[PDB]
């Protein structure tokens, strides 16, 4: 994945969950992706009540993206496969 | 006892 500063063009599937979490603009910083996921996350309660680092995606379109039904926040691994999937690097 | 989003922020700036 780029680094800090490097534009990238997410493709429709993601760019459709980070306009759910208030994202206008359709060119970001990987960064700005990982903001507008962490809002969307939080918007729809994904997140385990109990074990917050636990990210129960299944049954929801951010879990088609990842391939998994959950992840934790510990074990990113899932999420940078799933951007280097779905980010054009511009 | 740490929320989400303090978790993600972690994760978003590391």
């Amino acid at each position: 994945l780029p680094g800090e500063g490097t534009q990238v063009h997410p493709r429709a599937p993601l760019l459709q969950i980070l306009k759910v979490a208030g994202a206008q603009e359709e060119v970001f910083t990987v960064k700005e992706v990982m903001h507008y996921l962490g809002q969307y996350i939080m918007m729809k309660q994904l997140y385990d009540k109990q074990r917050q680092h636990i990210v129960h995606c299944h049954d929801d379109p951010l879990g088609e993206l990842l391939e998994v039904g959950s992840f934790s926040v510990k074990n990113p691994s899932p999420l940078y496969e799933m951007l280097k999937r779905n980010l054009v690097i511009l | 006892q740490e929320t989400f989003x303090d978790l993600w922020k972690l994760l978003l700036e590391n």
